[PDB]
């Protein structure tokens, strides 16, 4: 069997073991948690084995298994240098997601672990499948377990929040389905190798673009459309919020390198000015309203909207630099947003039971270790050099500017306004007076669990910010096949 | 060695910051101080090694960003301009650490303070030793973080929090423009290594230099607090005094100027950027000389005096005489840091009070401070044969030397800046030392006269001078403030000197003014600042002491009540920015949050659709009555419409109008 | 017309001088007398000037 | 010249970087065409990297005299900077263009 | 799968990174007709 | 005079010790240990970057010209 | 007021032999003064 | 879930948050709200889009030297 | 007067007024680990610094004592006649 199926089967084996141990024993919930965490370690172990054996400049799909037994819907699993790092991020994030929420679930612990083990399978799949109809199948199988992850383990406004993400993500995904169905009917299949050969007529590509973009604007999400995220990324449990922002948000970032860039190039080129206008607006309106947010977890959720706009504008630049910067900023947001939900929804909400920023002040005086990590995370969210977030923004903004110079200049306002929301939140909670008077008793500082998941996540952000070539070497050759263009003395050689 | 200069300040910071528990307060102080001391000798050596032998040093360690055409190395280049910058940076860092062993002695948190000091030194080293513009930007941002961490060191003071947000976001404004300008260089030349940018600049499209130059100018003035983005330098005086000495008035403000001296082999190829730098420099010298004359705080005056000298240096850059501004830059860090350290001593000697109105006498109590501070004021005003005379007054005469209108205008303008500089420097030395005592009596009670009987052992506090760690810097910094101008005036000014012959400071032969400034200027304008300084000084002393009634007639005239409050309020700039710019953004954010996100976006969307559809379906289900008689009529009605539709050959659109019109009537109740 | 308050600027400014009689005269006597007299006030405004001036004249006569 | 490394044989294109006379339903030939265009564009941009590295040394070697001694390197680097960009193959795969 | 280069150019247009063979000589003409300036870039090399 | 150093690290009061919750076991040996073993192995992984390949050829093309010196 | 009364230049632009055209980047570069108008 | 530490929950601030979370239930279409809802959603993005349309491929700084023009069209 | 502070707070930089008794031993140990890291960085520079100009045989230039590129030049230059 292929080694890419081993990534899928392990979480499946782990769900089986959680449901069949109580039959060998009133077993403790501690042993439920250990099995799920070990089984996400193994996926990470395997995924690094896949990465050692990867070939950084091969234009054929790798780790493929020859099926030669065709059906109507067959799983085809290939790994490519444009998808490898999305897989690695998934497998590094899911253990922290489990450890972060280790004592906070308290009830329905089996069901909680079985959903996350299910989620890791489906999100691993969406990066590994070699069809665009297969891509859609897994891109939307994550929807039922997320409706239940929010309504069982979510906060007060959990019911409306779970309806919002499900219904918005269902609606937006059904316009992508109509366009995928058109592509398949014209071409006969949705297997990548046969689609990338095929070139659609301009008018068809103009109508496939309207349909793949409706979906991804719903799933970025852009400003006019993000009302599900400000509910779902907040009412959800801590572990739900980590997966939703780090991994689920990137399903459409990686889905533009497959669905738009190679098969609808003329449409992408001629409509970019519409994308850039939308992207510029969500860099401003989201930045303006991230200043006035009184919910700490909601402030982090709103930050993701402004970040996602920068990478969306990068993936539409037709430049090798904005394309790699978009993947780097997708990865960068993955580690940093994870840490700030760990700070907001998993530490202050553990100790105070509230998310209102009015009750917090001067937390440096009694939690110095929280303050140190909270400040480093806050500076990466502000796009400060030495973090992977700065590199992703620099390259994303450069390509946005080289393609359409006016929108990149309005996108670069982020540099100013991301810094203004990030420092203002940090100053209000850690600094900004003395330990607040609403704290009747003292609050303990970080536990050894809270320290080491923040430390792990922060370490990824810095070392990748110093040596981004750890991720750039795989991207260069594979990214070099989604650029559309020619130069006069370099093309059509004889 | 060269890569060891970079690493030592970094290593000491790590021990003091994440290991302050293990070494303690004294252990941190020794390691932080000694490690920075060692780096300073290594850089004194590097000055003779690189500059005095014309041997630039290159090192490259590994890649930072490796995309096609974009390869930025974690690399360093030591040249003539580099080693000039390090000497003030490393000495002033070395001495301010030693100063701080006694200034912060009572503070609870010394391991954190001394760590931030080492961290700040590392970032200036990175800023002036990078190969490319992008690694320059690591220190540029790094010193920005270090400034925020030190203006907000006492994070329990809300005032300190406000001033650190102001330092951060005003500097992040120039960061946006500096990044935009850095995107122009990559777009135009593919790379942003210094060697590439300068080897290629003479042939680049003139209009592209005017894009890069105006971006590197807007970013530079944010850090150098020029007339527009300067609001933060005054507010930085919230952080402790030794931070103001190193970061806010001797090293960080310099990064704005260093960007232009470094980018000289490029921005000489645009007369626009040079004629823009010229005026931006001249406006700030007068803009900040008037404000400082009207402040009641020692540090707000000395901060506004820093701003005036910075405006002089950018004046020199626009004048295209880069080596002159590199001279004023190195010189200023000596007599400026001396004032803060000197004025730091007077604040500590009393009660940590800072107001001029409550300081007086204190010349006898603080004998060393007054002399050293007057050592500094004599060079700050560029009294003849001081370290300032060989730099500050050469810009004035080289301004008139460039026989153009703009040159003459900025001479006149900067000359007025000089006269108001001499004026507030009298205000500092007279009020604090030479004035009638103005503060409380405990500042002054000695032990000679016996004012006590049963408590004579304690309760005097007669404003004592500081200890060894406080005075040894001041005396050393003062020894610089005297001899340093004359000793290096050939390295930098000369007449045909070849120190910067590695193209570190490229001057285009179509701009040079040294020969004219040496010979063309008449003796009157060559000497004029000396006359004004010697004239208004005795006038100012006379008004402040001999005739102490004229100023109050001015303050209590209505005409003077308004001119006074216009300058004390800093040209009302803060008032206008805070009300029109800052508070506009907060209300825009509120309008988007309330009216749209929680409003029309939800009314024209999920909440509107929810409200409409539920009403729609309640009405339709009000039809279903379980009356067979009514159901039969509905089936016949639905039968007739089918026959009408598919026998009249009605337009399909006619049907949808009916269907859509029906749905709306079910939306309406009653 | 004068205000209902008797205050006026002209009389306010004219009184801006050392009062002849003061109920606080003794309490404030210290700030202007003794160590704080004008001679001692500016006795040391130029610390090294006296020592240097005589020393420099020694240098001048040394050449001749 | 520099001996061709052993690692420089498994990745050396065997085909001219074109699509003329390339059957698209033959996947191996089509993929090798694609790979052959990608590597030419990449060698061209790495040729600029190396000339720029020489220019840098010439700049620091000559100092003030860089404006006269490094112009041949300047000329080569400025030619590669407009001739070479990595533009991909997708345009060339989907369009046929001829000299006529 | 492939189209005549002229066909694609009509919908998207030459430019925006689509520089078909001969774009510079045509651009020379386009700029001369509009701005009225002869294009003559500098050699940027003191010898030949 | 300086005070003694203090503090409950992980909130552990000076009497007792940190009680292991469960995560510590696999997170320290499996999670981190996998990254050290990954880092150790990543050193010996061959370099299949497009640049290492494009540099070797592009050097040989420049070597034909006077731009780069040829050892032979 | 400065514009109304400010001095004329007193020094002629310094003549360089050949314009130093070879020391500033060839003909494709800005060269110093050489037997031109004033 | 877990019991949190004791907080002097402010009756005033709790109802302020309860006001914000429930705010959208009371939004109405007035002449004022339409004006803001029209400027932010239509005018400002339409204005940005128009500039993005008219400047597309208008300028390129790549390799351009003196004697050449930044404008590409 | 020293500020009152809570004694349960753990901080990597000491917190309030924190000096251990054994601080001289801890400080000394940190000095060597610094001095060892700096020594590795110095041997790196010596072998990777790049100069295009070479120092004169007689003028003060202590880099001639540790940098390979220079030292190899003067060793080669110490071979003539
Ligand atoms: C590198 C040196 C880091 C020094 C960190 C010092 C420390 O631990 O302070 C904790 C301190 C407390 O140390 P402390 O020992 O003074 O504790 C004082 C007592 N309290 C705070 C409990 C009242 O916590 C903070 O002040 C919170 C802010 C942390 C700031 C982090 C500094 C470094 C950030 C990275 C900068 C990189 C810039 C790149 C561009
Ligand atoms: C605040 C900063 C603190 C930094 C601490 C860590 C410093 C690490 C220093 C590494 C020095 C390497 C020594 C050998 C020289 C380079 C040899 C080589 O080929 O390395 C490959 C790679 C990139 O280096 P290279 O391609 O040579 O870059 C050109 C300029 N030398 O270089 C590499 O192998 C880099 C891989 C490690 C990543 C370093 C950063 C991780 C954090
Ligand atoms: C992104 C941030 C952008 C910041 C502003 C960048 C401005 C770049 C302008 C580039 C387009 C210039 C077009 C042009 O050719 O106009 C000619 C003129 C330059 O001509 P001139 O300098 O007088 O002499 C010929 C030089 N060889 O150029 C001009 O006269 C244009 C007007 C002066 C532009 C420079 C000053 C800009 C000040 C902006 C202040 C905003 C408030
Ligand atoms: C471009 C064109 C615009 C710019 C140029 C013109 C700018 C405005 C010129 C008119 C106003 C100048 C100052 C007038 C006097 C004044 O208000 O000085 C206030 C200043 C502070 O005094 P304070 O410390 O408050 O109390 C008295 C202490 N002796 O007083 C002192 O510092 C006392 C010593 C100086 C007093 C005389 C100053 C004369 C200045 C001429
Ligand atoms: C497409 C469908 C949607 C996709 C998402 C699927 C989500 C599946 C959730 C996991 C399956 C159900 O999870 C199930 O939860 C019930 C809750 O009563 C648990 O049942 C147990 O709960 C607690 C646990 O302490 C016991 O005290 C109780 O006696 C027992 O009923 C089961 O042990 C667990 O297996
Ligand atoms: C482009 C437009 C957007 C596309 C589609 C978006 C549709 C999302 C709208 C879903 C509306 C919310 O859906 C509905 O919300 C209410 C709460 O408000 C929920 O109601 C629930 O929450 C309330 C909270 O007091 C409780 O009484 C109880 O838990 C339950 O009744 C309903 O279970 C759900 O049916
Ligand atoms: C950035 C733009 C985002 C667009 C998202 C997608 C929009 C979806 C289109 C339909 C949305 C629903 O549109 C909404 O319809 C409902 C009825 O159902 C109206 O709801 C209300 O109408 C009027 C007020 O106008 C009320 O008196 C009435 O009681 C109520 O039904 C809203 O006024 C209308 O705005
Ligand atoms: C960081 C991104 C940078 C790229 C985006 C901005 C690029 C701006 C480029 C502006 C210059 C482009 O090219 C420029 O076109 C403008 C058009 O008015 C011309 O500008 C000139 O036009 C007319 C003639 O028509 C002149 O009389 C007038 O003095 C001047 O405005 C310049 O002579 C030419 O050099």
């Amino acid at each position: 069997m292929s080694l890419l199926y081993v990534l899928l089967i392990i979480p499946i084996i782990g769900i089986f073991l959680i449901s069949t141990i109580d039959s060998f024993y009133f077993f403790n919930v501690s042993y439920y948690k250990k099995i799920a965490l070990i089984t996400t370690i193994l996926n990470l172990i395997v995924s690094l084995i896949i990465y050692i054996l990867f070939d950084f400049s091969n234009n054929q799909f790798q780790f493929i298994q020859e099926n030669l037994d065709l059906s109507f819907y067959d799983i085809y699993l290939g790994v490519d240098g444009v998808s490898i790092y999305f897989v690695l991020l998934t497998t590094i994030i899911m253990p922290i997601a489990l450890v972060s929420n280790w004592n906070s679930i308290t009830n329905n612990i089996k069901s909680y672990l079985i959903i996350m083990l299910l989620l890791e399978t489906l999100l691993l799949a969406v990066f590994l499948v070699l069809d665009v109809l297969l891509f859609y199948i897994f891109f939307e199988s994550i929807l039922p377990p997320l409706f239940i992850l929010i309504g069982l383990f979510g906060s007060s406004n959990k019911v409306r929040a779970s309806f919002y993400i499900f219904l918005y993500t269902l609606l937006g995904s059904l316009f992508l389905l109509l366009s995928i169905l058109t592509m398949s009917s014209i071409v006969g299949t949705t297997y990548f190798d046969v689609l990338l050969k095929s070139s659609f007529e301009y008018t068809t590509q103009l109508f496939l673009f309207f349909g793949i973009f409706i979906a991804f604007a719903v799933k970025t999400p852009v400003w006019g459309l993000n009302s599900w995220l400000l509910r779902a990324h907040v009412e959800s449990p801590l572990g739900g919020s980590i997966v939703l922002a780090a991994i689920v948000l990137k399903l459409s970032l990686y889905g533009v390198f497959r669905l738009i860039l190679p098969i609808l190039p003329q449409a992408s080129l001629n409509l970019t000015y519409i994308v850039y206008a939308i992207g510029a607006i969500t860099v401003l309106y989201a930045s303006f309203s991230t200043l006035r947010t009184v919910d700490v977890k909601e402030l982090i959720a709103y930050s993701s909207v402004a970040h996602a706009a920068i990478y969306l504008m990068g993936v539409f630049s037709n430049t090798i630099q904005g394309l790699e910067g978009a993947i780097l900023l997708g990865l960068a947001h993955g580690f940093v947003s994870s840490g700030l939900f760990i700070c907001a929804g998993g530490i202050l909400y553990d100790r105070t039971g509230t998310r209102l920023i009015y009750f917090f002040r001067g937390l440096t005086q009694i939690m110095p270790l929280f303050s140190l990590f909270f400040f480093i995370l806050c500076l990466g969210n502000a796009g400060t050099p030495l973090t992977l977030n700065f590199v992703g923004e620099f390259m994303s903004l450069y390509g946005t500017l080289e393609r359409l110079p006016i929108a990149g200049m309005l996108a670069s306002t982020s540099i100013i306004f991301s810094a203004a929301y990030s420092i203002y939140m940090y100053n209000r909670i850690a600094f900004g007076g003395s330990v607040s008077l609403y704290f009747i008793d003292c609050f303990r500082d970080l536990t050894k669990r809270e320290f080491f998941i923040l430390f792990t996540l922060v370490s990824f952000t810095v070392i990748l910010g110093i040596y981004p070539s750890f991720v750039l070497d795989g991207l260069h050759y594979n990214i070099s096949s989604v650029v559309y263009g020619i130069e006069p003395n370099a093309s059509y050689l004889t | 060695m060269y890569l060891s200069i970079i690493i030592l300040p970094l290593l000491g910071s790590v021990v003091s910051g994440f290991f302050g528990r293990k070494v303690g307060v004294s252990g941190a102080q020794l390691i932080t101080c000694s490690s920075v001391i060692i780096t300073t000798i290594l850089s004194i050596i590097a000055f003779f090694e690189v500059g005095f032998n014309n041997i630039p040093v290159t090192i490259n360690i590994f890649r930072w960003i490796d995309s096609e055409w974009f390869i930025i190395n974690w690399g360093f280049q030591y040249d003539s301009l580099t080693v000039s910058m390090l000497i003030p940076v490393l000495i002033i860092s070395s001495l301010v650490h030693i100063y701080s062993i006694s200034y912060m002695s009572s503070d609870p948190h010394n391991q954190r303070f001394f760590s931030y000091l080492s961290l700040f030194t590392f970032m200036m080293i990175i800023l002036v030793t990078a190969n490319n513009y992008l690694l320059m930007f690591v220190g540029w941002e790094g010193v920005g973080v270090c400034s925020y961490l030190l203006v907000s060191f006492w994070f329990t003071r809300i005032a300190a929090n406000q001033s650190s947000i102001s330092a951060f976001l005003t500097n992040r404004v120039g960061d946006c423009f500096l990044t935009v300008g850095m995107f122009a260089i990559l777009w135009s030349l593919g790379n942003l290594d210094y060697a590439t940018v300068f080897s290629l600049a003479p042939y680049i499209n003139s209009n592209v230099v005017i894009i890069i130059g105006i971006c590197l100018l807007i970013g530079a003035m944010a850090k150098s607090s020029q007339v527009g983005l300067h609001v933060w330098l005054p507010m930085a005086m919230e952080g402790p005094t030794p931070v103001s000495a190193l970061i806010h008035a001797a090293t960080m403000v310099t990064a704005g100027v260093y960007l232009l001296m470094r980018s000289s082999p490029l921005i000489e190829y645009s007369s626009t950027v040079l004629l823009l730098c010229l005026w931006l420099g001249a406006i700030t010298t007068v803009f900040s000389s008037l404000i400082g004359l009207f402040q009641q705080d020692i540090k707000k005056v000395i901060a506004y005096s820093t701003m005036s000298q910075l405006g002089m240096m950018v004046l020199s850059i626009g004048l295209s005489s880069y080596n002159i501004a590199l001279f004023h830059l190195v010189n200023h860090a000596f007599y400026k840091a001396l004032l803060f350290l000197g004025a730091g001593s007077v604040i500590h000697a009393v009660a940590d009070n800072q107001d001029f109105r409550k300081f007086g006498g204190l010349i006898s109590y603080l004998p060393l401070t007054y002399s050293v501070m007057l050592i500094a004021s004599l060079s700050l005003v560029a009294f003849p044969f001081m370290t300032g005379f060989y730099s500050k007054d050469f810009i004035l005469e080289s301004a008139y030397g460039q026989f153009s209108f703009s040159g003459v205008a900025v001479y006149i303008i900067a000359t007025i800046g000089a006269i108001f500089t001499t004026l507030y420097s009298v205000k500092v030395l007279y009020l604090t030392f030479l004035s009638n005592p103005n503060g409380p009596r405990t500042y002054y009670r000695l032990a000679i006269d016996n004012f006590f009987s049963a408590q004579a052992i304690k309760s005097y506090k007669p404003a004592h001078e500081g200890d060894f760690f406080l005075t040894l810097p001041l005396v050393i910094l003062a020894l610089f403030s005297i001899f340093f101008g004359f000793i290096t005036k050939d390295i930098f000014i000369g007449l045909g000197s070849n120190f910067f012959v590695d193209n570190s400071l490229f001057i285009h032969p179509i701009h040079e003014i040294m020969i004219d400034t040496e010979f063309a200027v008449p003796v009157l304008f060559k000497l004029l600042p000396f006359i004004f300084t010697i004239s208004f000084s005795v006038i100012a002393l006379t008004l402040s002491e001999l005739l102490s009634e004229l100023v109050i007639y001015f303050k209590f005239s209505r005409f003077g009540y308004n001119i006074f409050g216009f300058f004390n309020q800093r040209f009302l700039i803060e008032f206008f920015y805070n009300k029109y710019i800052t508070n506009l953004i907060l209300n825009l954010g509120g309008q988007i949050t309330k009216i749209l996100d929680k409003g029309s976006i939800e009314l024209f969307g999920p909440y509107g659709l929810e409200r409409g559809l539920v009403k729609l379906s309640k009405n339709i289900s009000s039809l279903s009555t379980s009356h067979v008689t009514t159901y039969a009529l509905y089936i016949l009605v639905g039968f007739i419409l089918y026959l009408i539709y598919n026998n009249l050959l009605l337009d399909y659109s006619y049907l949808l109008l009916i269907i859509i019109l029906l749905l709306l009537l079910m939306m309406i109740g009653e | 017309k004068p205000n209902i308050t008797g205050f006026d600027m002209r009389e306010f400014l004219r009184h801006t001088k050392t009062p002849t009689y003061d109920p606080w005269e003794r309490h404030e006597a210290w700030r202007y007398t003794g160590r704080f007299s004008r001679f001692n006030r500016f006795k040391g405004a130029l610390p090294g000037f006296g020592i240097a001036t005589v020393a420099f004249t020694a240098y001048c006569v040394f050449e001749h | 010249p520099t001996p061709e490394s052993e690692a420089f044989l498994a990745k050396k294109p065997q085909v001219p970087p074109t699509f003329d006379g390339v059957d698209y339903e033959d996947n191996k030939r089509l993929k090798q065409a694609q790979d052959a265009i990608i590597r030419e564009q990449w060698v061209q941009v790495m040729m600029g990297r190396l000339v720029r590295e020489e220019l840098s040394k010439c700049y620091y070697r000559e100092g003030v005299n860089h404006l006269e001694k490094c112009g041949k390197l300047r000329e080569r680097y400025l030619q590669l900077l407009a001739n070479a960009k990595v533009k991909g193959y997708l345009f060339e795969q989907q369009n046929y263009w001829s000299k006529e | 799968r492939r189209r005549p280069i002229e066909e694609t150019l009509a919908e998207i247009g030459e430019g925006r990174g689509i520089k078909p063979p001969g774009y510079y000589e045509r651009r020379a003409q386009r700029l001369k007709e509009k701005y009225g300036v002869d294009i003559n870039p500098v050699c940027a090399d003191p010898d030949q | 005079q300086y005070d003694p150093p203090t503090g409950w690290l992980w909130g552990v009061r000076p009497g007792e010790k940190y009680q292991n919750e469960g995560w510590e076991g696999p997170f320290f040996y499996g999670f981190w240990g996998s990254l050290i073993v990954f880092a150790i192995a990543y050193a010996y992984k061959p370099d299949t970057s497009i640049q290492t390949w494009a540099l070797e050829e592009a050097r040989r093309r420049l070597e034909a010209e006077g731009i780069l010196e040829d050892p032979n | 007021v400065v514009k109304l009364t400010y001095p004329d230049r007193v020094s002629y632009p310094r003549e360089f032999e050949g314009g130093l055209e070879r020391e500033l980047g060839g003909a494709g570069a800005v060269r110093a003064f050489l037997c031109l108008d004033d | 879930g877990l019991q949190h530490y004791k907080i002097a929950m402010d009756p005033a601030l709790v109802r302020l948050g309860s006001m914000i979370s429930n705010r959208y239930k009371y939004f109405r279409w007035t002449k004022r709200t339409a004006l803001v809802s029209f400027m932010y959603v239509v005018v400002v993005p339409s204005t940005i889009g128009y500039l993005a349309y008219k400047t597309d491929g208008l300028w390129d700084l790549r390799a351009k030297r003196r004697g050449d023009l930044i404008s590409e069209r | 007067p020293k500020i009152p502070y809570p004694k349960h707070v753990w901080s990597p930089a000491g917190g309030w007024y924190a000096q251990p008794a054994n601080w001289k031993q801890n400080t000394a140990i940190f000095g060597l680990v610094i001095f060892g890291i700096t020594a590795m960085v110095w041997k790196y520079s010596a072998e990777h610094e790049v100069r295009h100009k070479m120092p004169e045989p007689d003028r003060f230039y202590p880099s001639r004592y540790w940098v390979k590129q220079i030292k190899d030049y003067e060793r080669a230059q110490k071979e003539k006649q």
